[PDB]
């Protein structure tokens, strides 16, 4: 639901990169580029990035 | 029945509970005083008034059941299980449990009794004891109570008990050592901090 | 601790008998000389919320000097088999101070009825004969003008068992069965 | 409101509540088989 | 490498990113064990009782599997002595029971 | 005994005997409070 | 071909990643219970019984329900546990409370109280596990 | 721990069996009942 | 029973269905207990007119929506009533019908006879005669219906908004209190609160419509709201958003 | 064993409790087994 705080393979921290990222992507870099300079060298961190799904926000639309 | 006297001696400074009493057993031993065995001595409450029963380990069949300020019966240990068999119908309290356990020193004549109020698992306080059996006249064995606790006690020596209370002729009685012991697991249950 | 079970069986024998029945037992019994003994006991009853009143039996031996009161729980019958022949009940046997009675009404217990029984005592083995005759006590409080329940006297067999393995009973029917032609002990139900 | 002999629910033929025993072999409800009971037709009928 | 002892492994293993996924299918609810519990009424059999403690059916399979194997008291255990043992007074003179 | 409202969400008492439903908003639909009892979390 | 442990269509896993949450998941269970007043005196009512004010009830602590006779949210709760406490008004009140699954440890996660199409009060409590991949 | 197998008392193994009641059932391993020569069976955790 | 401990209390056991006694452990019962059951983890004339009345209780029920719950209460009243049979000699139908209202009435949603009647083929006389009967032979009581109980079915119905209906409650809670309309039905007083609080609001309902709804006649609406007009700014609620001044509001 | 006049039911066997036992259901409510409610058919028929 939201990004894990560490990578499940090498347990890299990686739960405070989802919001770099996503500014990356807007600030138009492609998303390998932007997983570079988050500085994700191993593809198992780049998983996590790579294939995360926000469900958190559609999920905060909902009233508490 | 001799002369005793029980008294609560502070650990003081940073001194652990039983970093005190190993202390505070090595000056005894510094006494020429040598081990004569353990003593355990183990008491439960009721709020029932307020029932208390205590029994001494040196006392080997021995229950003291004693009411505050009303009589203390001395009975056979049956009695325990009459209180269990009971205890249905009777009250039980919470945990009100006290214990002091250590160990017992001969000095001519004198037994002395160092120990731990140690509450339910956790340590905290001293219970010394001194009984002179010789001494079958109390109120004025005092002077020799005294005497030998400035010896070794020094500071904290208690200025005499009141299970002495008024003058009298009357003899000391394995009720009044209760009595003492009593009014010092009171103390150790409400000194807090 | 384990629990004391106490087997008991009770008989009556009228006064213009004593005699017989004295020597008799003297000579079935161990070789000692009789107890001759005199006691005074009053039972307590606490009135809490449970119907059921704890009874609890306290004897003073008045006969004899420097003699510690003694306080006994008695418990419901646990007589089952017809084979037993006998009362059981569970038993906790607690000497006590002199103190015994104030003790007692403090706690709350309430003094209800007092019984004065003088007789002999006289054992065999583990099981123990007492004879006396029970007195019934006037005025609210002393032992010195008793009047005579009844001019028989009950005989009680009651032995003190440890409640390991059995056959105490076994033991106790036989001796009774000696005494029963000059008296008849059998067990009797308390109620009526 | 209890058992009564001769009906259906006879104490005889067993027993009828858990923490109770039949009066023919006086044993409990796992102890006891249960017993037969039965009725006297007044008129003789087939077997199917 | 080798976690154990860091040596290289001879052969390269094939190993990448690949989807899996975590099937309903968990132990815990699949687990169950059943030993001296509840039985039913008329029967007197096993059932499951506040628990997943119904037992296991001994089917015909399985008793013409101990048969094959020869156990006959274990096939008797397992039929009569785990599922519901039972004694009866029988008269001899006649067969049925009293 | 404290209820939440599942429409909008406002906190009422209710005893064992009165109907359960919203005191000012009518929604019949409500939620237990969590319990004050305070439960241990290994954050493993 | 690690260690054996994956042979037969077997899988090893990575304790590592699943401290991690990996795999991790999330099991809800919901109980619905509902109670009724069908009957001349047979009246259900949700409510924390007693050990005596009932014909018969069970070892089973009831001092995890509320005076509504309903578990609390976020309480903790294993087998021999009661969720739901009901009486049923005997023809005393025999116990009619509802149990959960033995294997079953979880919080209760969600605990609400409506009236069903048939207008009788009734509690849905969902009750939350947590699967650590094992 | 919930499955059990009865072994009978001997003087070769008294000390274990006695051990393993002691136990009980709380701890594993442990025992769930006793059986005495009676044949009837005591909950060891309902008497600890 | 444990038989070495005489009137012993033994606990129930679910994991091996026994009853155990608790200070000694001994298993009294091997498997007696049936957890299973104990956690829970040609037709007579009599019960043919019996199940022909319970299928017109659902009927009527569902004829104006109402709970399954109420239809149940109501099957009961009809089988005590049935048996009791100090109503032999009324209709089965009226019988239904006074139960059902009865029902309602006790399950503390009331129904005014006329909207029983509209759904039942009896008539309003019959029903209430039965409802009388009825009530004798139980020996039972119903609490008095308030202006309060209509209200909500009222409005609802008239499809006003909820501050409408609130005005409408408390206009007729007050009159009620004020003893502004002694000895008038409830249902009449609340239908003239409704025609207030629906004629100060935006959305205006005649006489006639707020009459087909409540079942009173609009002569007898004129009639309470008439008696509760002359203080209706006193009855009305203070934070009320007047559409149409209370000054303004019609005079009949 | 088997003589053909036996074969015409003139006393009819009624099954132990335990064949049939009562059931319990919504509370105390003693539910009769189908063997119970078909034994009070007969015993009604054959005291008419
Ligand atoms: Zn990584
Ligand atoms: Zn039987
Ligand atoms: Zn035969
Ligand atoms: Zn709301
Ligand atoms: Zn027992």
């Amino acid at each position: 639901m939201i990004i894990p705080v560490r990578c499940f393979t090498c347990g890299k921290i990686v739960g405070n990169k989802w919001e770099a990222y996503l500014g990356l992507l807007q600030a138009e870099y492609t998303e390998g580029d932007a997983l570079d300079a988050l500085g994700l060298k191993r593809y198992c961190c780049r998983r996590m990035l790579l294939a995360h799904v926000d469900l958190i926000e559609k999920l905060l639309n909902y009233a508490p | 029945m001799g002369v005793t006297c029980v008294s609560q001696m502070p650990v003081a400074e940073g001194k652990s509970v039983q970093q005190t009493v190993e202390l505070l057993t090595r000056k005894l031993e510094m006494l020429g005083a040598e081990k004569q065995g353990t003593f355990c001595v183990d008491c439960e409450t009721y709020h029932t008034k307020l029932m208390y029963v205590m029994h001494n380990s040196e006392y080997p069949l021995s229950c003291f059941a004693l009411f505050e300020n009303g009589p203390c019966l001395i009975a056979d240990t049956n009695f325990d299980v009459l209180m269990v068999k009971l205890k249905g119908f009777f009250q039980s309290a919470k945990a009100s449990k006290i214990e002091t356990r250590g160990t017992r020193y001969q000095y001519c004549d004198f037994l002395v009794k160092v120990g731990t109020v140690t509450m339910g698992p956790s340590a905290r306080g001293i219970s010394v004891e001194v009984e002179y059996g010789p001494c079958v006249v109390a109120s004025d064995c005092w002077s020799l109570l005294l005497e030998f606790l400035q010896s070794f006690l020094g500071s904290h020596t208690p200025g005499a008990p009141a299970v002495f209370g008024n003058r009298h002729d009357a003899v000391y009685g394995p009720a009044d050592t209760m009595v003492q012991y009593m009014e010092l697991f009171n103390k150790i249950r409400k000194q807090q901090q | 601790t384990i629990n004391m079970m106490e087997y008991l069986l009770q008989g009556s024998v009228l006064d213009h008998s004593l005699e017989s029945l004295i020597h008799r037992l003297r000579g079935l019994c161990d070789n000692m000389e009789p107890e001759t003994f005199l006691d005074h006991e009053m039972v307590f009853l606490l009135k809490g919320q449970q119907a059921s009143p704890f009874v609890l039996r306290a004897r003073r031996s008045m006969d004899r000097a420097g003699a510690p009161w003694h306080l006994r729980y008695l418990g419901q019958p646990e007589m089952g088999d017809k084979n037993r022949h006998a009362l059981v009940r569970n038993c906790v046997d607690i000497a006590t101070s002199e103190n015994l009675t104030d003790f007692l009404m403090e706690m709350g217990f309430r003094m209800d009825h007092e019984f004065v029984a003088k007789g002999h005592l006289f054992r065999k083995g583990i099981m123990k004969i007492m004879v006396y005759k029970i007195f019934r006590i006037l005025v609210p409080g002393n032992t010195d003008s008793t009047e005579a329940l009844s001019l028989s006297y009950l005989v009680e067999l009651s032995v003190v068992a440890p409640a390991g393995q059995d056959m105490v009973s076994d033991d106790m029917k036989n001796f009774a069965e000696q005494l029963k032609p000059l008296v008849h002990l059998e067990k009797i139900d308390p109620k009526r | 409101g209890r058992p009564k002999l001769g009906g259906l629910m006879d104490p005889r033929q067993g027993v009828i509540e858990r923490t109770g025993r039949c009066q023919t072999c006086a044993g409990n409800m796992t102890e006891c088989p249960g017993h037969f009971g039965h009725i006297e037709l007044a008129k003789p009928v087939f077997h199917v | 490498y080798n976690g154990f002892t860091g040596r290289k492994i001879t052969s390269q293993i094939f190993i990448g990113p690949t989807y899996y996924q975590r099937l309903k299918h968990m132990v815990d609810d699949k687990i169950h064990s059943r030993a001296r519990g509840p039985i039913q009424i008329l029967n007197r059999q096993p059932m499951e009782g506040r628990s997943r403690d119904g037992g296991l059916r001994f089917g015909e399979m399985e008793r013409d599997c101990q048969i094959a194997h020869g156990a006959a008291q274990f096939l008797r255990e397992r039929l009569f002595e785990a599922s519901d043992p039972y004694q009866v007074h029988v008269c001899n003179l006649c067969g049925i029971m009293a | 005994m404290i209820y939440i409202c599942g429409e909008c969400h406002t906190e009422n008492e209710i005893k064992s005997r009165d109907p359960i439903r919203c005191r000012e908003c009518g929604y019949r639909i409500m939620y237990k409070k969590r319990t004050k009892r305070l439960v241990v979390f290994d954050a493993r | 071909s690690y260690t054996g442990y994956n042979q037969e269509d077997s899988v090893i896993m990575n304790r590592s990643a699943v401290d991690r949450g990996f795999f991790r998941s999330v099991f809800y269970r919901s109980y619905k219970e509902q109670e009724s007043k069908k009957g001349f005196d047979q009246e259900e009512v949700f409510e924390k019984p007693t050990r005596e004010t009932c014909q018969g009830m069970r070892h089973a602590i009831y001092d995890k329900l509320d005076d509504d006779g309903l578990i609390a949210p976020g309480v903790r709760v294993s087998g021999d546990d009661v969720i739901i406490g009901k009486t049923v008004t005997l023809p005393t009140k025999r116990d009619c409370s509802t149990f959960l699954r033995t294997s079953e440890t979880g919080i209760v996660d969600q605990v609400m109280v409506t009236l069903n199409q048939e207008g009788y009060k009734f509690c849905k409590i969902r009750v939350r596990s947590v699967r650590i991949p094992q | 721990a919930n499955m059990t197998f009865a072994e009978i008392v001997t003087p070769f193994n008294i000390d274990r069996l006695q051990e393993l009641v002691r136990r009980g059932n709380s701890q594993y391993p442990g025992a769930k009942y006793i059986i005495r020569d009676n044949g009837d069976r005591i909950d060891l955790r309902f008497h600890p | 029973t444990c038989p070495n401990h005489p009137d012993a209390i033994l606990v129930e056991d679910y994991r091996a269905g026994d009853m155990i006694c608790p200070e000694c452990g001994l298993v009294v019962g091997d498997r007696v207990i049936d957890v299973g059951s104990e956690w829970r983890t040609t037709m007579s004339s009599s019960d043919r007119a019996m199940m022909n009345a319970f299928k017109e209780i659902t009927t009527m029920a569902d004829r104006i929506n109402l709970p399954r719950n109420i239809v149940d209460r109501t099957n009961n009243l009809f089988k005590q009533v049935y048996e009791q049979k100090s109503l032999k000699g009324r209709a089965n139908d009226a019988i239904a019908s006074a139960c059902l209202y009865i029902a309602c009435r006790q399950e503390g949603v009331p129904r005014t006879f006329k909207e029983i009647c509209a759904v039942s083929r009896i008539s309003k006389k019959e029903i209430g005669r039965c409802f009388k009967l009825i009530l004798k032979a139980l020996e039972t009581s119903v609490d008095l219906i308030t202006t309060g109980d209509f209200m909500s079915r009222f409005c609802s119905n008239l499809c006003l908004p909820k501050q409408v209906q609130m005005a409408a409650t408390h206009i007729a809670r007050k009159a009620v209190e004020l003893d502004l309309v002694p000895g008038r039905s409830p249902i009449s007083v609340a239908a003239a609160a409704i025609y207030m609080a629906s004629q100060a609001s935006a959305e205006k309902r005649t006489q006639k419509e707020i009459g087909d709804i409540a079942g009173v006649a609009d002569v007898t609406i004129r009639q309470s709201y008439r008696l509760i007009y002359p203080r209706a700014p006193d009855l009305f609620p203070t934070d009320f958003k007047f559409d149409t001044p209370v000054d303004k509001l019609p005079q009949l | 064993y088997a003589r053909p006049e036996w074969m015409i039911v003139t006393v009819l066997p009624v099954p132990p409790l335990s064949v049939r036992p009562a059931v319990v259901m919504q509370g105390s409510a003693r539910n009769q087994d189908d063997l119970t409610h078909k034994l009070a058919d007969i015993v009604k028929i054959n005291n008419q």
